[PDB]
């Protein structure tokens, strides 16, 4: 009987305010426990034995370069780092249920989504060294890492800007007939952000085959999530923009795989976005999935030794070779502000080069190309 | 010189520039807050008929959100022309304009850019818009390395300096003056046509005192030269500058170097005005050949206001008087 | 059984993405129908026939001064107008339930609210004629009123800023054990904007006494709801920041007076925000109030007839005199930009002062105070 | 001069400013992200403890609440003393501080205010912090009337300039140079005082060339003018600006009317930056004294790099190179 164009509902005589459900709020997703036993058969997506070491070593592998960086940091070897503890299912998991060219923007903590597309250990170290190997030619803070190829949108520290971005690249993705789907990380603490409103209104309103992933750790810095929202985390602002969405258990690699699989399978058919929040701690995703593969017989103590041996081998063939290599010619401050160098930024390159010439024994040339 | 042309007002000229894009670039989309029924300012009449609903479109009321979405599209390489319905509410998109958009080439070295952004924006007084339909916005801009700032004085200048900032592979922000939109028609070429961006132009030669603007206030500063021929047997070199970053010093420094003075004027506040970095730049290069200080003709340095409109705006008596003083220095 | 900090929340074994409830939406509150008849005793307020009386000549005297500033408008006498037509009943209904002296922040729809609060006809045209009795002192657009008197904030263009700004007034008067509410009024439109989603999370995290009045008419500008969002209206997302939420016919001014004195009673001594959609079009809330009265006995077509005449007289008088003020002394264009003019802003003053004593000829000064 | 004194660093002396400004003003508020357990840079540290939970308290992550947060506390009179974690991060808050706070008093004819609103954000280089731990966003400030910016070079500066900012009656954006949280103590005072607003220092008096920066290239130009001594016998005057606007214009003109050469430098970059204004400013008022062009020596227009960074900034060889040749002009 109400005829108003902003919403479709009944009369009702009676003055009730809606009452949000944060107490038993959205359940969790789960697949495996904790010892890695499977707990509902008919979720288990029965992922083939190459394919599952492949998601324990990415995992692994991210935790071995965490462990050497997070010291080289210490040091001050490089500038700055931020480790994947706690986040490396949730991480692997995703990856390995998106399709190699569907494009993924995040932030700080997407490192495993790179390690799982084969990134290089090389390009990892270069980026936090800002050597001469560095795409990005030495110009962002370690961690802050972009690869064109791997179709992994270069990250920025301005937290959530990356959302309506990644709207934005599913729209035009959705003209081209790509059958491609954009995903998008980001933390609970980053959900604050206005741009995550814009990006999860838009895409629901612009009709965007886009997966919003949030990474709900319970701390954004110090900040924990009492002071981070009232309602029952993320996963129950998706509803309110028209939003399918779930909650997962970010430790547990199949669970976030199956959210995601069906999330892109879906999303890339229906042109609509999916929320879905994994929930982790800042019973860990390495130890589970080191649980189940023991249970099936593709793993053993042995294995598990060579493996830690091998891959911290190859970390430090990396490391060390990332340390050695200078950095970028100082001239590359200058280019790609704009595609076309300006005249007047040319003569600011050319000033310093004059500026070099005349005083530079008062730089740290020894380590920079020429 | 470039083929038929038809009379055309300033938002006419727009809706041709965007028809001419969106023929000739499939990528191309325009969105924005009531785009979709041909704006506010009619700028996009008929082009959702034309070319269809996924290419011209509404989005939700939110300019971070329509800034951030137009870099996205930008990224996998297709043409995003977004709207920001008046210039003073582009701040709420100020962080993805100087934070993501300008550095976007530049922090990932080149593998990922949105060079095909243009952001349009109505801009400048209109007799009454008051705080916030009035702002000239375009030295906030000026000092963020990466973008583009383009400000066209008439129908014809809009429509080529707009299809050079869609084509521009560098996101840009182009400022339509408002108040011009149903001003005047000028003859304007039916097909696309392009105007070199940082390029200004030396509308009239003069040998005594070089005037500089932009926007709207090009027609002033042309007023304020026939006055001072009339009145001081003042020959006054008038330009106007088009696009405000990167800008053309050398057009302006090689005018000053003939005539020795220099007035700059603009609607926007005088304090951290862009007539400050032109004004300190001239100095700089053209130190020698200064007879009299460069002189400022601004707006105040107020808030933009209603009832006082009459008063506020750097007007022809303003700059003549400015002038007259500099003349005398 | 899960242990994560950020959500309270079951395990689930089986993946379930969550799905909005949009075609049956949260509920339309109405205590009255459209023959102004009341449906549900028990939600009667019984307002007295005084209160009854203030609230009908209120929205009509509101409606008598749009007609004539709109046609105003139309003669280029004043430079802008926006009316209130349908708006009449959430602002009187609500302003109604609130205290005197609970502080209104709102946009340009608001004007019912200062009626109800007694501004005079004479300040409502200064503002928009920019004339000497303006307290705005002409600097603003036509429609942006403000009283510090009647504790009605000053409007400014820029929309969904306030949203945020009352959340910091609503906190400021939980320090200062105020037992104040903050009332905070808004479009669907303006609910897209950033700041919105930080004015409803802040709200709840820093647990404020305020009211969030959402005014949903269906379109903003030429964009319609369906352009505006997928979810069920605004009421639906308010349960997603922990936001206690209503929908209410904006057309029913006992609705809306309910809810709110309801939404006031409870975010004052809960300190916890409340969230109403009021859904009107852009079956009329004076109408309805009318055919009210008219069955308690309490007006009828000789009063009706009686009250358009007064009202429209006085309306009249105060157009009259506004339009023969002056506007304020040019001077007033440089005052209040900090508290105290800087020395550089008072050189420019005299600037101006100088200029016109020179060019003066050529400026408007016939009406502007000398 | 002062009472009693304890050697701090910039974060202590900031910590004690806001400690002072609680104690004595029962409204006083401080919020923002991570402040609660003393903030990221300890600039908070024990204040919770001291004041209480409702007192200061942590915001959600959202810079645009953050600022709209705090002007509607300060419409209620109450002081709100807001914190920005990066100052590179203030852009999501530019539309709440440009087009609200800064025009707030004006629009409302003063029946409304936010004057007892003072944002504060650590600013400038540090190093290594690259594009977004890096940035000095002053000149995006200093065009928009209505709002005070102000930038200490030291921990007795930084106290007595934020005790000013909190106390002063119109909103204040303060920036805390981060790169001298922990460098050098000196001898702060405990109890509170005030350094003026709109007022610059001159740190050593000198004959031949004026030399203007602020925050830590204060430091530089200290070091610049003693290079200038010993190896070129050029008498430095150095000034500290301090308030960005509204700015000393008086004590810089005469400054150069005595010197006849100036020299500005800021790790901003040059196009838009705030030296661009000083210099318009000192040309218009001190032409006839002008000895040499005017000197601006920035940061590069670009965005701020990583690896990059000792090459970027406008250091002391930098600057005594561009005043060697103003000397030599
Ligand atoms: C706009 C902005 N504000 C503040 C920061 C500083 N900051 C860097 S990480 C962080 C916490 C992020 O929390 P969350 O999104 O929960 O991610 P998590 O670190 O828990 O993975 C903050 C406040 C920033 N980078 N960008
Ligand atoms: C930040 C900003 N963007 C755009 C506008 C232009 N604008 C003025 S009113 C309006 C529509 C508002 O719609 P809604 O909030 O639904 O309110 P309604 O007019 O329906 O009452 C728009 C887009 C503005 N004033 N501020
Ligand atoms: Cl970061
Ligand atoms: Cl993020
Ligand atoms: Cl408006
Ligand atoms: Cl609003
Ligand atoms: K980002
Ligand atoms: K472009
Ligand atoms: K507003
Ligand atoms: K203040
Ligand atoms: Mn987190
Ligand atoms: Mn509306």
């Amino acid at each position: 009987k109400p005829q108003f164009p902003g919403a479709s509902a009944e009369f009702i005589d009676k003055l009730e305010f809606i009452q949000p459900n944060v107490i038993s709020g959205i359940p969790i997703y789960r697949v495996m426990d904790r010892q890695g036993q499977i707990i509902n058969p008919s979720e288990d997506p029965h992922l083939p034995k190459e394919k599952v070491l492949k998601l324990y070593k990415s995992m692994t592998l991210l935790n071995t370069m965490d462990r050497i960086l997070y010291e080289s940091q210490r040091q001050g070897r490089i500038s700055f780092y931020m480790t994947n503890y706690g986040e490396e299912g949730t991480h692997v998991g995703s990856a390995a249920a998106l399709d190699n060219t569907d494009l993924v923007f995040g932030a700080y903590r997407e490192a495993g989504v790179l390690m799982y597309r084969d990134y290089p250990l090389e390009l990892f170290m270069a980026q936090c060294y800002g050597n001469i190997s560095d795409l990005g030619k030495g110009r962002q803070m370690p961690v802050h890492y972009g690869c064109k190829e791997r179709h992994f949108v270069t990250i920025s520290s301005p937290l959530a800007t990356q959302i309506p971005q990644a709207v934005g690249a599913a729209y035009a993705a959705k003209r081209a007939n790509a059958n491609r789907v954009v995903i998008c990380y980001f933390g609970e603490g980053a959900a604050s952000e206005g741009d995550a409103h814009a990006g999860f209104n838009f895409a629901a309103t612009l009709e965007c085959p886009i997966i919003f992933f949030c990474r709900n750790n319970g701390y954004a810095i110090s900040t924990p999530t009492s002071e981070q929202y009232r309602g029952d985390g993320i996963a129950a602002r998706g509803p309110g923009y028209g939003i399918m969405s779930i909650r997962v258990d970010g430790n547990d690699v199949f669970a976030v795989y199956n959210a995601t699989k069906e999330a892109r399978r879906r999303a890339v058919a229906e042109n609509q976005p999916f929320l879905i929040e994994a929930m982790t701690y800042r019973d860990h995703p390495i130890s589970r999935l080191r649980h189940y593969l023991l249970s099936q017989g593709w793993w053993d103590e042995e294995q598990e030794k060579a493996w830690r041996k091998q891959s911290r081998r190859k970390v430090m063939e990396a490391f060390e070779q990332a340390e050695r290599k200078p950095k970028p010619n100082p001239n590359l401050l200058f280019s790609d502000v704009y595609q076309e160098m300006p005249a007047q930024l040319r003569k600011q390159q050319e000033s310093l080069a004059r500026h070099l010439q005349t005083y530079g024994e008062h730089y740290p040339l020894d380590h920079f190309d020429k | 010189e470039y083929g038929q042309t038809q009379k055309m007002n300033l938002f006419q000229s727009v809706t041709s520039a965007l028809d001419n894009s969106l023929a000739k670039d499939p990528t191309a989309v325009i969105f924005g807050e009531d785009v979709a029924f041909g704006g506010v300012f009619r700028c996009t009449v008929g082009l959702r008929d034309k070319y269809g609903k996924d290419r011209v479109f509404n989005t939700p009321l939110c300019e971070q959100g329509i800034v951030g979405f137009g870099i996205g599209i930008a990224v996998t390489g297709a043409t995003a022309i977004a709207e920001i319905q008046f210039a003073d509410y582009i701040f709420p998109a100020f962080d993805q304009i100087v934070n993501e958009a300008a550095k976007y080439r530049y922090r990932s070295g080149d593998l990922f850019n949105c060079g095909s952004l243009t952001i349009r924006s109505p801009w400048g007084c209109v007799g009454h818009g008051a705080l916030y339909h009035s702002q000239s916005p375009e030295a906030f801009f000026a000092h963020c390395p990466g973008i583009k700032v383009v400000i066209p004085r008439s129908p014809f200048q809009a429509k080529g300096l707009l299809l050079s900032c869609i084509e521009d592979k560098n996101p840009c922000i182009f400022f339509e003056p408002k108040i011009l939109y149903r001003a005047a028609a000028e003859e304007v070429p039916i097909e696309p046509y392009n105007i070199p961006l940082s390029q200004a132009e030396v509308i009239q030669e003069g040998s005594d005192v070089t005037l500089v603007a932009w926007g709207t206030q090009v027609h002033v500063i042309r007023e304020v030269a026939s006055m001072a021929k009339e009145k001081l047997g003042v020959s006054c070199e008038v330009i106007d500058l088009r696009t405000i970053i990167p800008w053309d010093v050398d057009t302006i420094c090689k005018s000053v170097i003939k005539t020795g003075r220099l007035l700059i004027s603009h609607e926007a506040p005088l304090t951290g005005g862009f007539a400050s970095e032109i004004s300190s730049t001239v100095q700089e290069e053209c130190f020698l050949n200064l007879e009299a200080p460069i002189s400022r003709v601004c707006g105040y340095d107020t808030p933009f206001p209603h009832i006082f409109e009459p008063f506020y705006i750097p007007d022809k008596w303003k700059c003549y008087d400015a002038l007259r003083k500099m003349i005398n220095y």
